[PDB]
């Protein structure tokens, strides 16, 4: 196997699609106007009606995009999760996610954000969202919450590596850090 | 009793009286469910016995229209 | 993909007008979803990744390795299927007309694929009960598609009430479960596995039994693939099998922990009843999708001795014995939707009355094949062979890898009782080879004009027409060749099944 | 006196004489009564209004279903049963009414204990809900993505158009 | 059968004041305080009185409503029942389920979603 | 980890303790087999019908009969009728044996 | 082409028009049910320029300080 | 080299109510819906948990 | 909530004939090595009517026989009964206290909560003479913790909710202590 | 009558939802929004499909009367 950096075990639906490369781009080009293509080159192989080509009806061409137009994106969102999962490479999205969490960090700010979700809904989100990607040929789910289980240890932000000492983030430490959870339950053990 | 298939005298002779053995044989699995649930002080039996019961008229409406077209089909010269 | 799709084709579906151009092109939209659906599945999913075991939704599925195969095999055999209402079998508006007049065809298809895909990943007995119910409720759907035939709809009758029975089944034996420990998650139930009675899981087999047409309630899968139109029978007679059968083994996974050897009985017995039925059972038939009921009923029962029997070497069987089973099942369904072309035509004793859904209806209107289109007569024969075991095509493999994996595990009557029930379904499978080409060179010379391709028309006397439309004839083309050349490939294939692993690990 | 054995005495009889399809309605509707008569004074009352609300939308449906297929068999033709062979039937069938043979589990009372950390006290339907829309929704869409199936599958068998 | 369907009349109309017209609440607190403070709490006088007084106020809800149901009927008339079949399938069922979706949307954005107390 | 035995408040039942330590000791990487969880496994299934302990009680009530002990003299004092909960019975200073009110709280 | 059917994609104008007409049924339960997630999409508004959202109930329970218990409380003994 | 490969992979070890693979990855009831502090009755210190049994993957 | 439960009492003696109910009692006192506590003797109404005078006198007790039950780690009610009898102690000192110092404005709070169904919001008038009484003789502040001070429910000055019916005995003492304290 | 029982469970569905409202959240009510737009994907077919009008048996057609002139 060839396992790659862990980034998020759970990525938030607009990192998904944020972290979109360029080719992830083009396949959901590709898949857009491959359900078009596809029609055409079903009547090409066989036509539909007799046994002369009649391009399909404009409806139906209409359709076909709509339904390529979702392909394409499930094919791009699943392209993009693996990079977070450290199942494909991800050189690019480790360093990008690095500068976004030590920045964040740096403004004493949550790095997966303020959630209006109480502690038992985050953690409920987390359970039905995650590695839910799995399905998504099947049927859709995306998280679309800022909850705080996503499979990783912030204390590995805190240590510099190659090509960050430019960045001159000063991180605090993370019980300064606003929304997290080892900075929420002061005064009450239940009550965050 | 239950050994010899005393069953299978308390069950009509229409198709519709078949129906009813379904229904009330799946209610008796409602019935121990709720009980089950109840006992334990669990909520997680009660959300099954809500779901037998949604599932279980489901099916109760995909066989009434098979039925319902059956009956259709032997009645389909109309003349009028 | 299959969920979001589903519902523009849905509400599309009711928009435009009625035609059968229309719902023929709605059709081949269906197919590129299936197809995009398989291409973002591989994308994701595996082999490697998940040997593990993933759980997904709060753990109410469970996905790993060896359902993965599974759910990409529904996804391809899908793909087949649809081909056939995608595009012409025949060729002649007569025949093919019917899979074009329902519109909610491809519909029902994608809500069965959905419950298909998700029934071999359930991982609680609140989702088992549901999504069993999802694959029950669209295959009667199905199979009442044609509401204006008399037997699709007796049929679907028969197929309601027993499958809501065995339904039933199902639920009270995990409401038992549940009232014993009260849990109901598969996972947290493994941690009891020792403290719950065993049986009330061989109560939640017995009804999936009954759900793949085992004995003894074989009966009403012999009756219902009779009735039921060839397209029809051509899917529910095979689809459900894949699921359900792969999820009785992750059932019979996790029995085998604790090693109840009175379970082991029961279920022999089952086995043991369903070789002999399916195999004499077949002998005195006259029609051949009676016949090929029978013959679904065993092989089930050689791919339930390789579940039953649930070790490393079954996983390679089951693999490999479904597979190449579901390939010839579509090759054979292929053959029999194109022949009808060559049916002679009247112009009479026992009063034989042939209807539109299923043209070929009789073994003996399989007559003189080898004449009227001897490349299409072999690719049968070449089919018929692999379900008898004749090597090195496909189908001998399955039986071998079947019986290794049944003789390792000291099923020793099984496995000599399922080789006397070969030779005895021989028999009927050999009628139909007699049937095809026994008469070639009584015949050879007559003159056949009478043919329902006869009264096709030609287009200027100075082209080349095809009998057989391309799509259907690539396929038969291409499964033909698989089940024969498969020894080239066979040790690279048998590598891939032992990397299926279903907790095996170490 | 345990009432309901005497309901349930008078329904096994019924069914067993039941000729026509109306008397099969109708022992569907005397087995519904006495499940929420005893839901509701026994385990739990939510559920015993549930049923009501749910069974009775069925049974009319059902109801209206017998006016379009009754089909005039069952009106003239003849049983002969005896009443002898009917009541030593149920008799037998009364004697083992032990579903269950734990003896210990089904003679000996048990308590629970009260306590009082539950201040935030709501309904058991507050507390299913909670979980099945927020736990459990994978479980509700797909009882709605069922419910929605069977819409196009009552009107794909039923409708001639 | 008469005397029940007369009884359903009742009570759908007294429903009817329930759950849009407050039940049993006064139309006017000042005017239910002032006769109230007539009779002493702690003499059983009050008791009957504030009976009289919150039926009342159901009773006047009620038989307006119930005046409704007559009102209605020589008024207006008869719709046959495939229209109505119609009506309710086409006409206010879209309506309703527009408010179900509607209603806690309005109470969600104002940050007023409803506790039992 | 779904949730199960959730109690009709919402928070755990009587037996998720049970039931959670179970689960802890099956999943923990220091145990070798799962010997060391089968004593937790009985715990939770005693909690909930409490078998082993109906069958005590069934010795107890069988034992005292062949010695000929009184039921009524070394089991407890019961009252069946909820009404006669009396404030005798309660054993109040002004006790009565008057019926209380349970007919509208 | 006085009344014909207009085209949703080329007069979206027109096409609303026609359905508000001759459907009143279908265009005004879509414009109610459309009027529920709108309203939900305003809310990060009242939150920046009406009110705050509220402190969340006490529903988990007796609030437990997050501290060691005092070994120095006395008071009421045996 | 064909035989001895055969050998291992066909070998099924033996499973039992000892030892057999259970996918659960923690401990249920940290968070509670409402009252998720009940009757004190959840001893498992969610602060202090020990490693879990982490899966084993074969191609890794 | 009127679920029926193995706990309490249930709807009606018809699920006490199916369930086959006995209410049982035992005779026997708690063990002579345990120390005795005298019980809090305050039934529903006065309770509610004191929760947050306990609450305001008893917090460090409170919490520590909560934080017990934490660390007792299942072995709950045994292994906290020291610092139980130190709350019922104190429990019971606030209501000694009461009915010494704010005798009448203390009955006269939860008598208009059993003529009010018990609900706070319906005896606001009571509640404040008895507020006011008790700061100045025994300095308790009623406090709704998690909020601001000045947003605190039961010093709204114009509530939406109020009661239908008035209380007459809070009416009569709102109004003397008007024109006799707030000259 | 058949496509009363459909419509009925969702009805009844809707139970839960109605005294958890609160507790929820918004993750309750974006599910319960959820629930119903895969319900309303039926109404809309039943409106387009024509499934809720009255069967009947007669149909009235007006024939054009045509002269095949010579
Ligand atoms: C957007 C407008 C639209 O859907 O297309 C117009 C479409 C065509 O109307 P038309 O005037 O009859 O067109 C004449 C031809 O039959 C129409 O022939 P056609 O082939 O041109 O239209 C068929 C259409 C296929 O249309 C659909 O698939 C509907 C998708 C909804 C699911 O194919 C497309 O054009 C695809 C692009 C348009 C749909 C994009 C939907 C994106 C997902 C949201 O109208 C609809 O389908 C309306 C359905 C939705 C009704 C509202 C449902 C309310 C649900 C929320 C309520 C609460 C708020
Ligand atoms: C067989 C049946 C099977 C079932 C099929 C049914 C399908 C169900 C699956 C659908 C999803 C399942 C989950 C449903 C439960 C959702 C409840 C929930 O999450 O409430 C919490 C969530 C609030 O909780 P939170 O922790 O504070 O998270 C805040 C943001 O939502 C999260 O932070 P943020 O970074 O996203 O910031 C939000 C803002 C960000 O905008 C910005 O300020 C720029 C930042 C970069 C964004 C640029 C990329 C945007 C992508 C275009 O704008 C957004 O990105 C909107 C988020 C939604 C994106 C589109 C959703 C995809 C649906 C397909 O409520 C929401 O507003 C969720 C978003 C809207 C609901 C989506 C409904 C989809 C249908
Ligand atoms: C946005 C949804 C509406 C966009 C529709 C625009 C469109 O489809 O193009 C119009 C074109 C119709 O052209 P046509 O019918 O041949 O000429 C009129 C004949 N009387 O239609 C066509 O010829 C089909 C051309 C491709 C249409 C792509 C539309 C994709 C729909 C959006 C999918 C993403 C959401
Ligand atoms: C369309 C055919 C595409 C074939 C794709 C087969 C497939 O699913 O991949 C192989 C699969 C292992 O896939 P995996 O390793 O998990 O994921 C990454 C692999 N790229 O291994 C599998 O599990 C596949 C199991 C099913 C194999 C079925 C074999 C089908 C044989 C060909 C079908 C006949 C083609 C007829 C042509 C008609 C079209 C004109
Ligand atoms: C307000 C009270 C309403 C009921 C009062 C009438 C009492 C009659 C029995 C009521 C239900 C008891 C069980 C009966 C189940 C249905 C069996 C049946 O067929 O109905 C019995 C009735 C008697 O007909 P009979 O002449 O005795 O037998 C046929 C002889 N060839 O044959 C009939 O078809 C007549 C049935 C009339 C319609 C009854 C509809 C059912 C109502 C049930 C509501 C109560 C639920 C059941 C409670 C008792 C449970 C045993
Ligand atoms: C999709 C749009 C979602 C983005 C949006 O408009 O609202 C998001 C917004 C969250 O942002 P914020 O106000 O800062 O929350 C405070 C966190 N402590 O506030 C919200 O989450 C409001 C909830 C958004 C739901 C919009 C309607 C959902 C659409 C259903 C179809
Ligand atoms: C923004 C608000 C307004 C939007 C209005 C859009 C109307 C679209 C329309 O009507 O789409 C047009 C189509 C097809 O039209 P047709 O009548 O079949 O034939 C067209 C006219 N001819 C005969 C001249 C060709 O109708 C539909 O698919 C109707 C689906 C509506 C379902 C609503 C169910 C109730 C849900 C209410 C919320 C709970």
């Amino acid at each position: 196997m060839e396992t790659y950096e862990l980034i998020d075990s759970d990525p938030k639906f607009s990192r998904v699609v944020r972290y979109f490369r360029p080719s992830d781009y083009l396949t959901w080009a590709l898949g857009t106007i491959g359900a078009p293509g596809l029609m055409v080159l079903f009547e090409k192989i066989e036509p539909a009606k007799g046994n002369t080509f009649k391009m399909p009806p404009p409806s139906i061409m209409r359709i076909a995009t709509t339904i390529g137009f979702f392909g394409g994106f499930y094919y791009a969102y699943t392209s993009s999760t693996k990079r977070f999962w450290g199942y494909s490479e991800n050189a690019k999205e480790v360093a990008k996610d690095r500068y976004e969490v030590k920045k964040a960090l740096s403004e004493k700010k949550s790095p997966y954000g303020s959630s209006l979700l109480n502690p038992y809904q985050q953690d409920m989100s987390a359970r039905n969202s995650t590695n839910s990607q799995l399905l998504l040929a099947i049927f859709p789910w995306f998280n679309v919450a800022n909850h705080q289980s996503h499979g990783i240890d912030l204390r590995k932000y805190y240590e510099v590596r190659d090509g960050e000492e430019n960045w001159n983030f000063t991180l605090p430490p993370l019980d300064q850090v606003k929304d997290l959870d080892v900075a929420q339950y002061k005064e009450y053990s239940n009550y965050p | 009793m239950d050994l010899i298939l005393l069953m299978l005298v308390a069950v009509g002779l229409n198709i519709i009286d078949i129906y009813i053995m379904i229904e009330i044989l799946i209610m008796g699995c409602t019935v121990n469910t709720i009980y089950s649930a109840s006992l334990d002080n669990d909520m997680i039996g009660l959300i099954y016995s809500l779901i037998q019961i949604i599932i279980a008229g489901v099916e109760s409406a995909i066989g009434l229209s098979i039925l319902v077209n059956y009956n259709r089909i032997r009645n389909s010269e109309e003349i009028e | 993909m299959l969920f979001t799709s589903l519902l523009l084709i849905i509400v599309y579906g009711s928009l435009v007008n009625k035609s059968h151009l229309l719902t023929k092109l709605i059709n081949r939209l269906g197919l590129i979803i299936i197809i995009y659906t398989l291409l973002i599945h591989l994308n994701i999913n595996t082999l490697e990744n998940l040997s593990i075991g993933i759980n997904m939704f709060n753990n109410l599925l469970l996905i790993n390795s060896f359902n993965n195969t599974i759910i990409e095999l529904i996804l391809i055999i899908c793909i087949l299927y649809v081909l056939l209402i995608s595009f012409n079998i025949t060729g002649l508006s007569i025949i093919d007309n019917l899979n074009y007049s329902k519109r909610t065809f491809i519909v029902i298809v994608l809500f069965n694929i959905i419950g298909l895909t998700l029934l071999p990943l359930v991982n609680d007995i609140m989702i088992l009960f549901i999504i069993i119910e999802l694959q029950s409720y669209s295959l009667y759907l199905l199979t009442a598609i044609f509401n204006e035939s008399h037997n699709s709809t007796k049929s679907a009758l028969y197929y309601f009430i027993v499958g809501s029975i065995a339904s039933f089944i199902i639920l009270d034996a995990t409401v038992s479960i549940y009232d014993d420990l009260g849990l109901t998650n598969i996972q947290y139930i493994l941690m009891y596995i020792d403290k719950l009675e065993i049986f009330d899981l061989l109560c939640l087999l017995f009804g999936l039994f009954i759900k793949i047409g085992l004995a003894p309630f074989y009966s009403y899968s012999i009756t219902i693939y009779s009735l039921s139109p060839t397209i029809i029978t051509n899917y529910i007679s095979l689809m459900p099998k894949l699921s359900i059968l792969t999820l009785i083994y992750i059932i019979m996974h996790y029995i085998n922990i604790v090693n109840n050897t009175d379970l082991n009985y029961v279920i022999s017995f089952l086995i043991l009843i369903s070789m002999f039925i399916g195999s004499f059972g077949g002998l005195n038939v006259i029609r051949i999708k009676t016949l090929l009921a029978y013959s679904s009923l065993l092989n089930v029962s050689y791919m339930l001795l390789a579940i039953l029997s649930n070790s490393n070497e079954s996983i390679i069987a089951y693999i490999y014995y479904i597979i190449q089973y579901s390939l010839t099942h579509i090759n054979i369904f292929s053959i029999i939707l194109v022949i009808s072309i060559y049916l002679p035509i009247m112009n009479n004793m026992l009063n034989v009355m042939i209807t539109k859904y299923s043209p070929i209806e009789y073994i003996n209107q399989l007559k003189n094949l080898f004449i009227n289109n001897i490349f299409i007569a072999i690719a049968l024969c070449i089919s018929i062979f692999s379900l008898i075991g004749i090597p090195p095509l496909t189908g001998f493999y399955g039986k071998y890898l079947v019986l290794i994996s049944g003789l390792n595990n000291g099923y020793v009557l099984l496995s000599i009782v399922l080789i006397i029930a070969s030779s005895i379904s021989t028999v009927y499978y050999a009628t139909i080879l007699k049937v095809l080409s026994f008469d070639t060179l009584s015949f050879k010379d007559i003159i056949s004009n009478n043919l329902i391709i006869n009264t096709s028309p030609e287009n200027n006397n100075n082209e080349i027409k095809p009998e057989i439309s391309n799509v259907i004839s690539y396929v038969i083309s291409s499964l033909t060749l698989i089940i024969l050349l498969i020894i080239i490939q066979y040790e690279n294939i048998v590598k891939g099944a032992y990397l299926v692993l279903l907790y095996n690990w170490v | 006196m345990n009432l309901e054995i005497l309901d349930l005495s008078i329904l096994g009889f019924y069914s067993l004489i039941s000729s026509n399809s109306f008397e099969s309605i109708a022992i569907l509707v005397a087995t519904i009564m006495p499940v929420i008569t005893e839901l509701w004074y026994n385990y739990s009352q939510l559920f015993a209004l549930l049923y009501t609300l749910i069974y009775v939308g069925a049974v009319v449906i059902l109801f209206v279903f017998i006016l379009s297929v009754i089909n005039e068999k069952e009106e003239y033709e003849y049983e002969y049963s005896g009443l002898f062979i009917l009541i030593l039937v149920l008799l037998l069938d009364d004697l083992d009414d032990n579903e269950s043979n734990d003896n210990d589990y089904n003679n000996v009372y048990i308590t629970d204990y009260a306590d009082w950390f539950n201040n935030y006290n709501e309904s058991d339907l507050s507390v299913i809900g909670n979980l099945l829309f927020t736990e459990y929704a994978l479980l509700l869409l797909i009882i709605s993505f069922i419910l929605l199936m069977s819409i196009i599958g009552l009107i794909l068998i039923v409708k001639k158009d | 059968f008469f005397l029940s369907e007369y009884c359903s009349m009742v009570l759908m109309s007294t429903l009817t004041a329930i759950f849009f017209f407050g039940g049993y609440l006064p139309f006017s607190n000042t005017i239910h305080h002032l006769i109230l403070n007539l009779f002493d709490q702690h003499s059983i006088y009050y008791f009957i009185i504030e009976g009289i007084l919150l039926s009342g106020y159901l009773a006047i809800k009620a038989n307006f409503f119930m005046f409704s149901f007559v009102w209605i009927r020589a008024a207006a008339p008869r719709l046959r029942y495939d229209l109505l079949i119609l009506f309710c399938w086409y006409v206010l069922l879209p309506i309703v389920f527009a408010i179900v979706v509607f209603a806690p949307g309005i109470l969600y954005c104002f940050d007023a979603l409803p506790v039992i107390i | 980890a779904p949730l199960q035995q959730v109690g009709r408040h919402g928070g755990p039942n009587k037996c998720f303790g049970e039931f959670q330590r179970v689960v802890e000791c099956m999943t923990n990487a220091k145990h070798d087999s799962y010997e060391p969880c089968n004593n937790l496994k009985n715990d939770y299934l005693e909690c909930r019908k409490h078998k082993v302990e109906r069958y005590k009680a069934f010795l107890m009530q069988k034992h005292a009969e062949e010695l000929g002990k009184d039921p009524e003299e070394i089991g407890a004092p019961f009252v069946r009728k909820r009404r006669f909960l009396t404030s005798k019975t309660l054993g109040l200073v002004d006790g009565d044996d008057y019926e209380i009110g349970v007919e509208k709280i | 082409a006085i009344g014909d059917y207009p085209v949703y994609y080329k007069q979206p104008i027109r096409w609303l028009s026609y359905h508000a007409h001759t459907r009143p049924h279908v265009f005004y339960a879509i414009a109610v049910a459309a009027l529920g997630p709108v309203f939900m999409m305003a809310t990060p508004l009242r939150r920046k320029f009406l009110y705050d959202d509220h402190e969340p109930l006490p529903a988990n329970g007796y609030p437990l300080p997050n501290r060691s218990r005092d070994k120095t409380l006395t008071g009421y003994d045996d | 080299s064909t035989a001895d490969l055969y050998g291992l992979i066909s070998f099924t070890p033996k499973r039992d109510i000892h030892h057999y693979v259970i996918r659960v990855d923690e401990v249920p009831g940290k968070h509670f819906p409402t009252n998720t502090t009940g009757n004190f009755g959840n001893t498992v210190d969610f602060e202090n948990l020990e490693p879990r049994r982490k899966p084993i993957n074969p191609y890794l | 909530s009127s679920t029926h439960t193995n706990d309490s009492l249930n709807s009606s003696n018809y699920v006490d004939k199916l369930k086959d109910t006995h209410f049982v009692f035992e005779n026997d006192k708690l063990p002579s090595e345990i120390p005795d506590v005298e019980e809090v003797g305050a039934t529903t109404a006065p309770l509610l009517s004191a929760a947050y005078f306990i609450g305001a006198k008893c917090q460090d007790y409170n919490d520590d026989f909560m934080l017990c039950q934490k660390e007792a780690k299942g072995n709950g009610p045994i292994d906290c009964l020291k610092e139980g009898r130190r709350v019922t102690r104190c429990a019971s000192g606030v209501l000694k206290d009461l009915n010494t110092h704010c005798s009448d404005e203390f009955r006269l709070h939860w008598q208009c909560l059993s003529f009010s169904n018990l609900e706070y919001k319906n005896c606001r008038k009571a509640e404040s003479l008895l507020n006011k009484c008790v700061f100045e003789k025994m300095n308790l502040v009623k406090k709704i913790p998690g909020i601001p001070e000045d947003r605190q429910i039961h010093l709204k000055q114009n509530p939406v909710l109020k009661p239908v019916a008035l209380h007459q005995d809070s009416e009569v003492a709102f109004k003397k202590a008007q024109n006799e304290n707030s000259i | 009558a058949l496509l009363f029982l459909p419509f009925d469970l969702e009805v009844s569905s809707m139970l839960p939802y109605i005294v958890s409202i609160y507790s929820v959240g918004i993750y309750g009510l974006i599910i319960f929004i959820l629930f119903l737009l895969i319900l309303i994907v039926g109404f809309i077919y039943e409106f387009n499909t024509k499934s809720l009008s009255i069967t009947t048996i007669l149909h009235k057609k007006n024939k054009a009367l045509v002269k095949n002139l010579y």
